[PDB]
């Protein structure tokens, strides 16, 4: 069965596994590792992708727009920091 | 390149709200982005600490390191829920 | 009677009593440490909620989701610095 | 876990607005926030001040010492306020 | 005649003269002080008054609450440096 | 404790406009915040230039330290309008 | 003719020479001094009257209010920075 | 005291848009604010520069100290522009 | 064929060319240069104008005045860095 | 002077949205700005260097200086795909 689902996750935990011994970050990575940051990713793309679409429902849209990831991420505090130094396109 | 998913994720966050192929762009940046940043560390702390493999532990304290206050302590125990579904789910 | 009636409290004096010795913060706590704490605390609580009840109203809504608590705390100068480094999850 | 009185507090304030579950998980989290802090820093006084026990005068300067300018005043009120109830309505 | 009303005043120019003395800021305090203090006291509160009383009707309400206050000040960048560190209980 | 007055001076601004007890709490604790400061800084002044007196001489310099730049003008302005007149007006 | 008309202004050039040589900034002022400072000054007036002007309408009112100036002064980040220690009186 | 001007000003930016007394008054305060800022600093050139009198090159280089950054370079055309008119229209 | 048209731009190639040799800049600027400059030109223009096309039709426009340069740039975070220390005439 | 252009751009980013003759001359000024800027910065960094010669490399290191984080990240990439259509595209 699928690593993905043993892990109750969206985000390819394969995929993320393979990046991590490609990208020359690690000798050797480990098993949980891949996991952990799929779910970490999963986690925040949810949350962002939560506050867009609120937004998108506020003006009056069901597309999100990146305007929406935008008036998202700089209205969250704690997005604001993570993503401070970054320029959304079309924002 | 994670439209799939993002999008797969956002049905269960809003399965009725769409979402544009430019706004997917970015997603795909985003989803990169925190990627390479949390691997970065991961990866300095395996070397800071001479160890040869980046385990959870590292992306752990990774995410610690990187992620803002609260938003860091859910991302933690998200992973740590994860991770441990799939090493008991055998 | 109660601790948390004869204090004229909402907040359960008896269960943060137990929160402060469990805890190991001190050797002996006193009896008016609990009652003050739990006083501070539901003061606080009244203070966010109250701010937040107003902003469910403005937007249109009854209900409080996280997003009134998130603009009525970063709206309010002074609950801004107390949950200054804080993410309110969907806020 | 704190859904109880915070809910009972709402109505108190607000007897016609209601309050979500994912809201009320967030009260929950600052409850047991500013709870940690202040018994915190209480527990630092005591200790700096070779004292075995956490007095409700700990609370108070901890309350001074953690929380904003005005927002401090009113919660010293309501503690010394609710603290005397208590002691004298025995 | 009242020396509130000799010095074309609002505030109680008595009151605030008793308060500079009883207060035991000075040894003596002179008879213009309380006057310009009284003066000056009229004025902020005539001011924040207004800008308050204009976010009241901006919203649609005829009383003033605490949330005009605060509104209010915050706006002023002026009054806002004034009432830096100062918390509006319900604001 | 000031809501006469400040009820007074709302009326000759907004003559229409009313105001909550509980945002009269507030006025209330703005003009004893105020007072409380610049009594204590004219009160500052007289020390350091050796006074036994608080003259307004002193109110005024204390207003132009404590008040905002073009906020502290005003202040001046009507304290010595005010001074004045009550002065003159015997 | 008009030094004013002269130098193709509404802001009276003269009043300012005058000012110039009272003040006693200077011991002798140019012929042009005056003239650049009209200038600039009626500038700087047709700036702040313009974004005055503008917030005036997107309210809903034709006389430009104070509340105009500060929204207007406050809202460009050039002026703010030059009116950055100003308070407007029931802005 | 320049309410004339400013008027006139205020017709020829915007001519149908009225402006309060009220209003008036903080123009007033702004015009002789500035004309005091810049009249300092030319005069405090002058004096540096061991010059008895203020040129209009003084004004200039004031305008360019004091004003902000783009809003500075329009002050200088406008100026120039009109020194120039007033120069030549003789 | 056009030197714009060769590149896929809109921006002038061969004035960009003119103005970086003209401007006294190199000794000799060479090909690609204009033509990458000329690009980064033509992206930002792209860029702000987007953001301020956006603004435009917000309100209730179709032509784009400076008001929606100005909102533009000031609420991209990113944009209001580059053009920080900027004013926009009748911003 | 660049009117033709940014109207071009326009047209092809919102093909139904006008712009003011004063807009355009801010837009106007935006571009000859950032040109002034990268020029500078590219000659910068020919000298510092020793080279008699602005290279498109030295538009790119400058782009990377003066422009912010992720807007600069296309800038290069927009640049490096037009030069290189230009290049083949003989």
């Amino acid at each position: 069965k699928s690593r993905s689902s043993r892990a109750g996750l969206q985000f390819p935990v394969g995929r993320v596994h393979r990046l991590l011994r490609k990208g020359n970050y690690a000798e050797r990575v480990g098993a949980g590792a891949p996991v952990y940051l799929a779910a970490v990713l999963e986690y925040l793309t949810a949350e962002i992708l939560e506050l867009a679409g609120n937004a998108a429902r506020d003006n009056k849209k069901t597309r999100i727009i990146p305007r929406h990831l935008q008036l998202a991420i700089r209205n969250d505090e704690e997005l604001n920091k993570l993503l401070g130094k970054v320029t959304i396109a079309q924002g | 390149s994670y439209s799939i998913y993002v999008y797969k994720v956002l049905k269960q966050v809003h399965p009725d709200t769409g979402i544009s192929s430019k706004a997917m762009g970015i997603m795909n940046s985003f989803v990169n982005d925190i990627f390479e940043r949390i691997a970065g560390e991961a990866s300095r702390l395996a070397h800071y600490n001479k160890r040869s493999t980046i385990t959870s532990r590292e992306i752990q304290t990774a995410v610690r390191l990187l992620l803002p206050g609260e938003l860091a302590k859910h991302a933690v125990s998200e992973g740590t829920k994860a991770v441990t579904k799939y090493t008991s789910s055998k």
